């Protein structure tokens, strides 16, 4: 009698590992943006100390 | 008819047809063969594995390199990855194709005229054509005058071209490059904790690199942020989960290309041979040079290496001057887009070699005005 | 009668000659004896299509509005006497629209090379009609020269008597706002425009397609006319364009079906396929500009071939199609004072052409000699013209020359000269200096053709030549809202002849077609009408 | 018998939903991250034209 028991533990389950799947791809996404936009924003700020020394 | 145009370069092969704005195939130059012994009968297994195949393999196999810096050692795999080049990632046969092949500036004799005598023997190519980097690349970026660097996998080197014209006593070769970057990396994450020692790891410890390393703009500021805060630490994944962890190591590793000490070399950084093979040059022409500094090749794609480059030569040159560093996205494509240009060029179509030219005039016919 | 002509001065009056009596009454009477006209032609193809079981072909050679239409008209009614005309007149407006624009010599000059094809069953009775469009000129959708203005559609739109298309299209009234046509003659009193886009609309409302195509029609040439004032600039430090003026790249991707800064980014960062992997390439001004011109042109023209084939499936009966006898409208041998690019390749077409009929004549008179069994004086008549085609399409040609200067990195139109001289001056036979007589404008070099000695212009064929297609932005358009994803259906190895995308010269595609127009043409019996 | 793969399965599940949780808080800082990046080079490549016309 406890099937019913195991097959709606299996289906929960299975929402889960969806879930996660999808969660993982958001993260490494956004992680990637972040890293990317950070190396930018580093590369123009130095570059804007020094178009700041080059004003001096 | 097309020609095809390899850029076997040393550490990747880019090939495709002439006339094409990318390369078609772009694989690892690289031979594997097993190292274990091989228990299952009718496995049926080969003996050496080429290209980008020997990658996915690559914890059986141990991994040659055919060419070291620029130079070619070993011959026969080299057929190997010409074969495969040819036959299973491009599917054409070279009995009908020109073919156009690129070198690295200030290498033997000897490297040109088996790579010819090969593929007019082995291979049966109706013509070949053996080219420079550098000019191929300053053909790709547009210009006509410049001093391009083009730091690949096995070499380093400079050629100033003004007007279309190569200075050749101005050329500079150097040998250090993305192998010695990652020899470097290797040896400098140990005293963090990892080790990686095999051919296989090689790979793991090149893609650390790829993936996580960038130039600083002041090496002595990025070490005190580094040994006061931990906001550089990056994390990367090895192929059996096992996160490490890295600093310092981040820019340290690129950083020998500017200081080439780091790893026992006696020479000056790639800004200072930059200078330098300007200075080389007629006082006329280096407002050009200056202005149209072309970077190209893999080992130009670290984030920071313009900036770095631009802040040293300007520190170097007068005040005068405008120093403009050109670094384009598609660089490290460069020698081959360059290539492609050039064999689809009508007034290129009677510089080629031909069979019979060969078949009269030997192998030494490489050197020759048939350059 | 002129040989193997059949030559026609237009009368400006009506005469009897064109009663269907005549028409009636031919039939019975031969070639050699019936004094000369079109009936008789006609009556001759149609015979000998009947017996050597093979297409023949009317070539009618004139200028637009010297009477080739009703010479047309006049032959399928003669066609259909002899056994969709109606339908074929109706559907015209469509191409007169789409495919012609005011020259000098002609206010309703035809810049496309349209050919009817008229098929036939086998017992040789009226089964259907087809069209084909050749060699349409892609130049004249960006630039026009001093004397001339683009297409007809985008003044007849620019008429105000449709002042919903004007707010609907977010076009201004004034024709000076939009770069792509003001470059051209604004405006001529060459037909009533307004008129003739209230006709073009009629004749769309009788065609098979609905209205939502027509607004869709008009929208997107309105998108061909706001890409026009796209501004672009370089970057801070660096080598890269940005665009600083969004609103017409707003609005023209609001039209389009697309995203604005999806655009932008497409057009400033096209990626390329490299392997397994996708790279980012860099574009600055010039290279942006070439693009955009080149899209343009190419959804121009695939609206256009996508048009005509609507029109065909408009036409298409599904009686049984034996073979057909085609005739052809195309341009003509124009020359100028002060001609360019486009006039060069009319004239190669045209040249082209000329051989082809002196070759038929050729081995006509081979057959009137071997009829009369006196054989002499067997060099043909084609080479002689062939040898000044040599000097076009051939490799280091001209056209070659051109394909490799616009390629090079730094080329110039004093390079472009500088070589077309070291490579041909003298080395050539047909190939000479310019003449500058009674003060003419300026040439460059001079090529002898057929029809005399033309001194042509090279200021601008490098910058005109260019087609640098845009895969990101065709991928863009596969993506679309609209009825655009099915004109950019799919436009861009064991083989492959895939030139790139930016390896793409209107001189190299139209050798291309140019060489699938007489691959059609050569299986098919020719005849002639000047 | 089926109690110990079970509870099990049980305990990874809500690990996995741990890892979600923790995946999910790490998106949130990732928008932030980069929201905050984008304003501030936002600022930075309006005002490097200026810069630049000094400069000139
Ligand atoms: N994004 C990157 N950052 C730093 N180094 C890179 C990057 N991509 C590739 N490389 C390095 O470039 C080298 C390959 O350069 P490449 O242009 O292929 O030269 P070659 O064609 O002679 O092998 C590799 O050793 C690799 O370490």
């Amino acid at each position: 009698s406890l099937q019913k028991k195991l097959k709606g533990t299996e289906d929960e389950l299975d929402k889960y590992s969806e879930a996660l799947k999808d969660a993982q791809e958001k993260l490494e996404l956004a992680e990637k943006k972040a890293t990317d936009a950070e190396a930018d924003v580093a590369s123009l700020n130095r570059r804007i100390q020094l178009v700041e020394e080059e004003l001096d | 008819t097309t020609a095809l145009v390899c850029d076997n370069g040393s550490g990747l092969v880019k090939a495709g047809f002439a006339g094409d704005d990318a390369p078609r195939a772009v694989f690892p130059s690289i031979v594997g063969r097993p190292r274990h012994q091989g228990v299952m009968v009718g496995m049926g297994q080969k003996d050496s594995y080429v290209g980008d195949e020997a990658q996915s393999k690559r914890g059986i196999l141990t991994l040659k390199y055919p060419i070291e810096h620029g130079i070619i050692t070993n011959w026969d795999d080299m057929e190997k990855i010409w074969h495969h080049t040819f036959y299973n990632e491009l599917r054409v046969a070279p009995e009908e194709h020109p073919t156009l092949l690129t070198e690295a500036p200030l290498n033997p004799k000897a490297n040109r005229e088996k790579m010819t005598q090969i593929m007019f023997e082995t291979f049966n190519v109706p013509a070949m054509y053996v080219a420079i980097q550098a000019v191929l690349s300053l053909y790709a970026s547009g210009r006509t005058t410049g001093i391009v660097l083009d730091s690949g996998d096995g070499v380093t080197h400079n050629v100033p071209i003004y007007e279309g014209y190569a200075l050749p006593h101005a050329i500079m070769r150097l040998d250090l490059a993305g192998r010695d970057l990652t020899d470097y990396l290797m040896k400098i994450l140990t005293e963090r904790g990892y080790s990686f020692v095999t051919t296989a790891e090689r790979e793991i410890v090149r893609d650390i690199k790829e993936k996580l390393c960038y130039v600083a703009l002041d090496f002595e500021n990025e070490m005190a942020t580094a040994a006061s805060s931990s906001s550089l630490e990056k994390s990367y994944e090895l192929p059996d989960g096992q996160v490490i962890t890295i600093g310092n190591e981040r820019f340290r590793c690129p950083e020998t290309l500017f200081q080439p000490s780091f790893i026992g070399m006696e020479s000056a950084g790639i800004h200072e041979t930059t200078y330098n093979s300007i200075m080389k040059c007629d006082i006329d022409i280096r407002k050009d040079l200056y202005a149209n500094n072309v970077l190209s090749g893999g080992t130009t794609m670290y984030p920071g290496i313009a900036d770095r480059m631009q802040k040293e030569i300007t520190a170097l040159a007068p005040s005068t001057m405008k120093i403009k560093i050109i670094a384009p996205p598609e660089r490290k494509y460069s020698v081959w887009i360059g290539g492609s240009i050039l064999a689809s060029l009508s007034t290129f179509q009677q510089m080629w070699i031909s069979k019979q030219e060969y078949d009269e005039a030997g192998p030494s016919i490489v050197h020759r005005k048939c350059f | 009668y002129s040989g193997l002509f059949c030559v026609t001065v237009n009368p400006y009056k009506w005469l009897p000659v064109y009663t269907p009596e005549v028409v009636a009454a031919y039939r019975g009477k031969k070639r050699s004896e019936a004094p000369p006209h079109i009936f008789s032609i006609s009556d001759n193809a149609y015979q000998y299509m009947l017996t050597d079981r093979e297409n023949q072909s009317i070539l009618i050679t004139g200028e637009s509005g010297a009477g080739k239409t009703v010479n047309t008209k006049r032959v399928i009614q003669y066609f259909a006497v002899i056994a969709l005309e109606d339908q074929i007149i109706q559907a015209n407006p469509a191409l007169e629209a789409f495919g012609n624009a005011k020259t000098v010599r002609n206010d309703n000059s035809s810049r496309f090379g349209k050919f009817i094809r008229i098929h036939f069953g086998a017992t040789g009775k009226l089964a259907s009609a087809d069209i084909e469009t050749y060699l349409l000129e892609k130049s004249r959708v960006i630039f026009q020269l001093k004397a001339e203005r683009d297409y007809h559609i985008f003044y007849q739109i620019l008429s105000n008597k449709k002042p919903e298309l004007l707010d609907m299209l977010l076009i201004t009234n004034n024709p000076y706002d939009y770069a792509f046509i003001s470059q051209g003659e604004t405006t001529v009193a060459s037909i009533d425009d307004a008129e003739e886009l209230m006709a073009t609309d009629n004749a769309f409302d009788v065609l098979g397609f609905t209205s939502e195509e027509k607004n869709s029609m008009y929208k997107l040439t309105g998108a061909i006319m706001h890409f026009g004032n796209m501004k672009f600039k370089l970057k801070q430090r660096e080598e890269q364009a940005e665009p600083d003026g969004t609103e017409e790249a707003d609005k023209s991707a609001y039209l389009m079906g697309l995203n604005s800064a999806d655009l932008l980014k497409g057009l400033c960062h096209p990626r390329v396929k490299v392997g397994n992997e996708y790279v980012t390439k860099g574009q600055n001004v010039q290279q942006v500009i070439y693009a955009t011109g080149a899209l343009a042109k190419a959804v121009y023209e695939r609206m256009f071939n996508w048009m005509v084939t609507r029109i065909n499936a408009t036409l298409e009966t599904k009686q049984p199609r034996q073979y057909f006898i085609g005739v052809l409208d195309i341009a003509g041998f124009e020359i100028f004072d002060f001609n360019s690019f486009e006039q060069l390749c009319i004239n190669f077409t045209n040249e082209k052409l000329q051989q082809f009929f002196n070759h038929h004549m050729f081995v006509l008179e081979q057959e009137e000699y071997k009829k009369e069994g006196i054989e002499w004086t067997f060099i043909d008549f084609g080479m002689d013209l062939q040898a000044c085609i040599d000097l076009i399409e051939k490799p280091m040609g001209i056209m070659s020359i051109l394909e490799e200067e616009c390629m090079f990195p730094k080329a110039t139109d004093m390079t472009f000269k500088a070589k077309l001289f070291d490579n041909h001056l003298g080395k050539s036979a047909n190939f000479q200096k310019p003449r500058n007589i009674k003060g003419k404008p300026e040439a460059h070099f001079s090529l002898i053709h057929y029809a005399g000695i033309v001194d042509y212009n090279i200021i601008g064929w490098l910058q005109k030549n260019k087609d640098p297609l845009n895969e990101t932005v065709v991928g863009l358009y596969q993506k679309s809202s609209l009825k655009l994803l099915s004109t950019l259906f799919a436009n861009y190895g064991k083989g492959k002849a895939k030139k790139g995308s930016s390896f793409q010269t209107v001189s190299a595609l139209h050798r291309e077609n140019l060489n699938k127009l007489m691959t059609n043409l050569r299986s098919t019996h020719p005849h002639f009408v000047r």
